[PDB]
């Protein structure tokens, strides 16, 4: 579990060198757009559910030999696990937002998302196409402005699209 | 390591739910936190030589014996004084470290764990390093609501050392 | 297991004596479980002193607690997630508290699914408590009893191909399970769900060889071809450690060969000229 | 229950050691949000007998078979309609009490544990509620900084229905 | 566990024969170099603690990487693990002498030790060279007589040279 | 196995400690016993085709019904008083084994475990090898302080079938 | 407690087996080990006052700034060179103690549990009575084998402060 | 676990004092005795379970309503546990003759007798009656010399007659 900080400390501190001025300076503007990191994660986490059963339903239409029978996700258990673990990629997805840091993401969600599917069985493919449906809503969801102030944050948002897409290309 | 923003997800990760409001604001204040803290690390950074000059030399002045006893643990010979320097040198790294992470972790990570274990062991009294993080705590210079918060964490090194 | 034991390392456990807690309070006996607590659940990890939980153990030495209790207080501890708990997958956590509050390997993956259910509904706090509130808990570990490895004798109910993942699980009793080099990742998860069950591969230096894992897309163990020979009694041998001709002749070391019976002869003494040192051959 | 205050207690309580600075910042960051967070309790307290009537009407409007079929679980006799405006008339006690404990403490204690529990018995639907808060949400009438406070709680309680 | 006795016990288990009569006077002699046994191992763990710093300084010296920063031994912590360890050889190699055989050293401290390097990171060369520098102390200490009756142990020591280098080699 | 040398080893690897002179006078316990339990195995082993013949036709004149009785758990044929000198002959020796080794290790590891679980199988009766040691109890021909050390093994092993 | 002959006892108590030929040798082990230790301890305990004495005046000449240092730490009044008579005063019990009893027990009990936690804390560098005992080691006056037992009690408490 | 050693020892630290010169004759004593104590508790582990059967048979005589049906000691599996206490009397018997003292007979085989039997329903007298029939064989066993030097061991036996004496007289 690591921080934008602690990230700076852990690389400062194989070198043995005490903290860099521009380093600082760098650490300095992360607090100042520590405020927008607060807008967008708080805005995820309240339409978590909605966007969980809108995703699954885009992705059930455009394949539907999953729900049919034989389908991987055909029976009502198999289901419920599969519907429950897309809330687990934004639960670790969240997590590293807040975080400014993929290695939270990295040793928990991905590190063997990759691995446990041959014993399963269930499609890489498939998986993704959920995760790449969540993220052009997830963006959608975030740009909005309906009753904040206006800023910037194209700079931030693209965090958040490399993030799915970090975790949509360790799988597939 | 331990920050209050990791310690927010840390928290959230044993109960298996997403980031509420509870952990959501354990992060603005590391964040706001961080402006009287990190020109508090700056006030340390800039005067890096004059601290550990500054510390060593009253540790010879508080423990005059320690310049003159016959002995590897000591700092008669000169390797002893150039592994001096290295000591203060490396407490003032991880007070910048944690005050720039804004937590007690690289503290606990990289300082004191194991710290009153090895010092049982190589005869190093904890009592030379506490006179001299009170002259770092006396003469860093820093002043104001930054100072308050440079000085927690060497007082939080003195508490781990006794 | 003697004379296995020395070679796999599990001669110590073989004959190691139950700690128990008497109701009698003495300090010395008390010191010698929490001993036996801390190594057998932080995998032989050290404690320093600000690792000790000193505020853990003034409850024990009062009557009420109970090692059982105090086992639970170990896991949910902050120190004890610091080394497993956020280092790892979940996966491998399942696959984990297992080996330390239970003391055997996972028998199906059934057992695994239901933990992930419990543990999104109730958290991770909540699944500790359920690996020390089982039946196979409270069988074999009572209320002042440590936790021991049970995975070496028969403990009636078991699937022998939970016996080898216990092999899987530390090598040796040196060991931190920290310190194997797929530390992160289940080495189990997936054995578990294609519910084959690998090879026991020992520790080092009583075992020449001790790096071998297996691959992802490796031999299969039991063959159909008669494979050339004139014979049918193929025999399958894995090498672990091939450091042979370089760039193109070696594209991969430890691979399976599958080798019927006539020139079987040959067979190992071409491995050896490579380098390579022989973990397994099995009849198929 | 749980307040970022004594979620910054229990995480220091089970690693055994003093309140450093990590579990410090904790709680400022969760003392000046109360300022953007009492006023917004306030326009909730003031508005009472505005919204638990204005989210029940919503209810029979949206549902327009819920005041005509007969069965307990639904507000055909007058009972039905006396217990329609306490339950709604609970909701904003908790919200009241989650905005002002600054977590979701109160939320967690008193009101969705076993929430899915019991819904599944009574046959209560869960999307009844769901548009009673989202009547709510739009017409509490708060606005700014504060407002946005009083608006997570109600998507956080629509998501533990969810 | 295996003594010298047991030693020759399970070795005639295994021919199913009676103990032989030169192996009785083997073993007989090891009753009258018994007393010498008990004068080397008494006097190693009187110089455990003194034998592991002075040993340690002698590693850090002439490895001057590794207390560096980004060494393997820098921080304070894994500083302990490995002065913690040294400790941990000697607590085996004591072993073995009173035991009079290898099969303790064996299965203990010697049966992962070059295992559990590579997933640590720890590099071969330190372990090698301070147990290697602890032999020549040990060694050291029980030869000299000072207030001790005078015997010869020649025979003896080189079991205990062995040991180390038992040690030693097993790893690096 | 158990020895009183890794007795005293195996005791102090759980605590982790040095061998202090705790463990230290248990070896000299198992060294001067030996001398007197050296030549005790030395009388057995110069005396060993008189004890077999021994005990086994003692056993016969006890029960002289295992003699007549037609099965092969008893001796009625020859294969059976084949198995029979075979049996306390392998008895002599794990005696001989622990009385050298100075401890109830190879009696343990070799003998009595799972020893009344192989006996419900094949009904073989424990109180035929009673008798057969209590001859070699009285019969072994040693005298003093080494016949004293060799005559405990005999017992324990009794103790063990019963 | 820690003995030789209850380490005999406790180690056959969690096998749930009587007391066989393993746990008896480890107990004539510590008994003629005692008519070498209890003149090595007649030699201490005639000998109290002299020690106390010497120890006391050694640890100032080795190290002289502990006379004249203002703290209560150190022996610059009279009360603590009245602690320090009671301290080295209470060494030589324990290892009295110690030898009288045959093992390490009453030092694990009663001295080295928790003595490098208490000197952290009183800032009582070890390394004082290190030089202390050392003045014992080298003038108890005890000749022969016994003395050499004795010996080992004085190195086992010097590892344990180091 | 204490001695009559470390009796000694926990008395005079209590006090504060160094051990008296007294004590040390009287330890010296024990010394001297240690040979024949290792004489007496030998003796018993080699008639462990030839004095539990006939003690048994003894008692099941001259009770016989135990065996018979509604009786405590009935089924065969209490009467198998209860085969199993007698020895348990003589562990931790046999041990406090070892050790000399009785601290080790009172925290595990006294400590919770008398207590659990209200529970139970065992009768404590029938018990004290069984524990008795042990005291008469087992110093009859330790008297007789057959292939032993003679010696005196009045003082000592009356120690073991003491010790079954303190184990019966606590529970009935
Ligand atoms: C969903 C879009 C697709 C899908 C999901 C699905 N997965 C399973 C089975 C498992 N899923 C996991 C996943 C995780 N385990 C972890 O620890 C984490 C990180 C915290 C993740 C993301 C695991 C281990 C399994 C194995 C069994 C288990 O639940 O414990 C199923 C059930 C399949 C089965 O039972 O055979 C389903 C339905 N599968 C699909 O069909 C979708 C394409
Ligand atoms: C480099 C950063 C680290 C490192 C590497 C290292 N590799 C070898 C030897 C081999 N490497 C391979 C790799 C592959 N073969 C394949 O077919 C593929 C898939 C495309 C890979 C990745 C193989 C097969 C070998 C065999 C030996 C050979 O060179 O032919 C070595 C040499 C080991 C030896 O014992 O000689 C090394 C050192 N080592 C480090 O320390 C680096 C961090
Ligand atoms: C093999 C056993 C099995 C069953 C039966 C099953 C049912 C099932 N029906 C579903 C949805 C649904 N179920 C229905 C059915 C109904 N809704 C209505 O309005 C009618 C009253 C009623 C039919 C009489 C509809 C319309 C949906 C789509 C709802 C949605 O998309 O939100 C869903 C969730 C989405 C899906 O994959 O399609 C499951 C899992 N799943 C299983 O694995
Ligand atoms: C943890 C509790 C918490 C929250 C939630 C929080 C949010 C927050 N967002 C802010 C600003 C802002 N937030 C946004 C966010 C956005 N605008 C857009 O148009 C984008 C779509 C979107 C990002 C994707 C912007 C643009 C501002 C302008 C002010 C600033 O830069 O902070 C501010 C500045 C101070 C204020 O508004 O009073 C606050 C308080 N502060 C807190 O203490
Ligand atoms: C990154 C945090 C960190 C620190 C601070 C640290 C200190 C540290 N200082 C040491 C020794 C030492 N420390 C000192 C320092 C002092 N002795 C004196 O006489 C002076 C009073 C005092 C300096 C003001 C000296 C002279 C040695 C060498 C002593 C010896 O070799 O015995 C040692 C043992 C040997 C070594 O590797 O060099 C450690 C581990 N280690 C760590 O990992
Ligand atoms: C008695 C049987 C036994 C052995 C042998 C043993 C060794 C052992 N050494 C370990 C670690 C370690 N071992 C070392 C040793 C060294 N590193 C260096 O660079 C030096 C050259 C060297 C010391 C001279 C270090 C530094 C670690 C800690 C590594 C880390 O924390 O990353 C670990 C991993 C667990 C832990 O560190 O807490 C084990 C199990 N454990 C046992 O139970
Ligand atoms: C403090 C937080 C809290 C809430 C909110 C809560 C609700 C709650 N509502 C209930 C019943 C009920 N809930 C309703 C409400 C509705 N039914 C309808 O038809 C409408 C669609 C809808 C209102 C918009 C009705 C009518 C009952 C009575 C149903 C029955 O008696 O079967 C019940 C079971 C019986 C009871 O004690 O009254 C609970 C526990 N309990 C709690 O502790
Ligand atoms: C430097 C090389 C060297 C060694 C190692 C050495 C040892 C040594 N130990 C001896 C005696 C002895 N050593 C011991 C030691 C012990 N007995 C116990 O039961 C205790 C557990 C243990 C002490 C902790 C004893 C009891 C004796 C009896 C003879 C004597 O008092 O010297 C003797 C007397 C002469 C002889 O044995 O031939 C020798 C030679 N002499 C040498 O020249
Ligand atoms: C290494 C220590 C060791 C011993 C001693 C041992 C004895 C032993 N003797 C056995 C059978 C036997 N034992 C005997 C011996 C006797 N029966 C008689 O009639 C005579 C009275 C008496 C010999 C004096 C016979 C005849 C059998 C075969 C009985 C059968 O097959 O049912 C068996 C079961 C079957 C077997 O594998 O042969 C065991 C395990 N096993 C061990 O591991
Ligand atoms: C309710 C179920 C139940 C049964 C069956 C049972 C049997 C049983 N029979 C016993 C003894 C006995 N059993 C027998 C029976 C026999 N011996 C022979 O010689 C014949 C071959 C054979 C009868 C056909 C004899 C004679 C004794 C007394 C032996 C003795 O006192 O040593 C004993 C031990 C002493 C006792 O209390 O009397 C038990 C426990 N106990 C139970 O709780
Ligand atoms: C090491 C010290 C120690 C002792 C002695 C001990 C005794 C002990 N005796 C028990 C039961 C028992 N013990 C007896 C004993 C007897 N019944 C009679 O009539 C006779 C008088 C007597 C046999 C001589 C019986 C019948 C039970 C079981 C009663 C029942 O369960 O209903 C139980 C209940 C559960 C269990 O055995 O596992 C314990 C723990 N526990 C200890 O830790
Ligand atoms: C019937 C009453 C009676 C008893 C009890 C008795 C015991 C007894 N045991 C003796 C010796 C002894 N007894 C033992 C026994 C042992 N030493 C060990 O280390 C072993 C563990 C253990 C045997 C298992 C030994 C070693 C001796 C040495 C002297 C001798 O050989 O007799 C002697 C020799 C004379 C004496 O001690 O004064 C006596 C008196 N004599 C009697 O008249």
């Amino acid at each position: 579990t690591l921080d934008v900080f602690t990230k700076v400390v852990s690389q400062a501190d194989s070198r043995g060198e005490f903290l860099s001025n521009e380093q600082l300076d760098a650490l300095a503007n992360v607090v100042k757009e520590g405020n927008k990191r607060l807008d967008v994660v708080n805005r995820i986490t309240s339409n978590a559910s909605a966007i969980v059963t809108n995703a699954a339903r885009a992705l059930f239409e455009e394949q539907p030999q999953l729900i049919a029978p034989g389908g991987n996700a055909y029976t009502n258990r198999r289901m419920a696990a599969c519907l429950r673990d897309m809330e687990i990629i934004l639960r670790y997805v969240t997590y590293a937002i807040l975080a400014g840091d993929a290695s939270v993401l990295d040793d928990r969600c991905l590190n063997g998302l990759r691995e446990t599917y041959q014993a399963l069985g269930t499609p890489g493919s498939s998986v993704a196409v959920g995760v790449q449906k969540m993220k052009d809503a997830a963006v959608g969801i975030a740009n909005d402005p309906n009753g904040i102030t206006k800023g910037d944050c194209s700079q931030l948002i693209s965090e958040v699209a490399s993030y799915f897409d970090r975790a949509a290309a360790a799988v597939g | 390591v331990k920050t209050p923003i990791t310690e927010a997800i840390a928290a959230a990760d044993t109960q298996g739910r997403f980031l509420g409001n509870t952990e959501l604001q354990s992060a603005r204040g590391r964040y706001e936190r961080a402006a009287a803290s990190l020109e508090a690390a700056r006030g340390l950074t800039s005067n890096a030589q004059r601290l550990i000059d500054g510390a060593t030399q009253a540790v010879y002045q508080k423990f005059p014996y320690t310049t003159q006893t016959p002995g590897p643990q000591f700092a008669a010979d000169s390797r002893g004084k150039s592994k001096c320097a290295r000591d203060v040198g490396h407490y003032l790294r991880i007070i910048t470290y944690s005050l720039v992470a804004g937590g007690t972790g690289p503290l606990d990570e990289y300082l004191i764990a194991g710290l009153a274990e090895i010092n049982s062991t190589f005869d190093l009294s904890p009592s030379w390093y506490v006179e001299a993080l009170k002259h770092i705590k006396a003469n860093h210079g820093l002043s104001g609501q930054a100072a308050n918060e440079a000085n927690t964490y060497i007082d939080y090194a003195i508490n781990a050392l006794s | 297991i003697t004379t296995a034991a020395s070679r796999l390392g599990t001669e110590p456990f073989s004959d190691a004596p139950k700690v128990e807690l008497r109701p009698k309070a003495s300090r010395e006996e008390v010191e010698s479980v929490i001993r036996a607590v801390y190594r057998h659940v932080l995998g032989n990890d050290y404690i320093l002193a600000s690792e000790r939980l000193v505020s853990a153990e003034s409850l024990l030495r009062d009557g009420n607690l109970t090692v059982r209790e105090f086992v639970r207080s170990v896991a949910k501890s902050e120190l004890y997630k610091k080394k497993f708990f956020y280092n790892s997958f979940q996966t491998r956590l399942i696959e984990l508290n297992y080996k330390h509050l239970l003391g055997r390997a996972p028998y199906d993956e059934s057992e695994v699914v239901y933990h992930l259910d419990l543990y999104q509904n109730k958290g991770y706090d909540a699944e500790i408590d359920s690996y020390i509130d089982s039946w196979e808990y409270q069988s074999n570990f009572g209320d002042n009893v440590v936790p021991y490895y049970r995975g070496f004798e028969t403990q009636v109910g078991q699937k022998t191909a939970g016996f080898n993942r216990i092999f899987r699980l530390y090598r040796g009793y040196a060991n931190s399970d920290r310190a194997q080099v797929e530390g992160t990742k289940s080495r189990l998860a997936r054995e578990l769900a294609s519910n084959k069950a690998s090879t026991i591969v020992g520790p080092s230096g009583t075992n020449d060889s001790w790096g071998f894992r297996a691959s992802a897309d490796v031999a299969p163990k039991k063959n159909l071809g008669n494979a050339v020979g004139e014979g049918d009694r193929v025999y399958r041998l894995e090498v672990t450690g091939i450091r042979s001709p370089g760039y193109p002749s070696v594209r991969r070391s430890s691979t399976v060969f599958i080798v019927p019976y006539e020139r079987l002869s040959d067979k190992i003494q071409q491995v050896h000229k490579q380098g390579g040192k022989i973990v397994s051959v099995t009849s198929a």
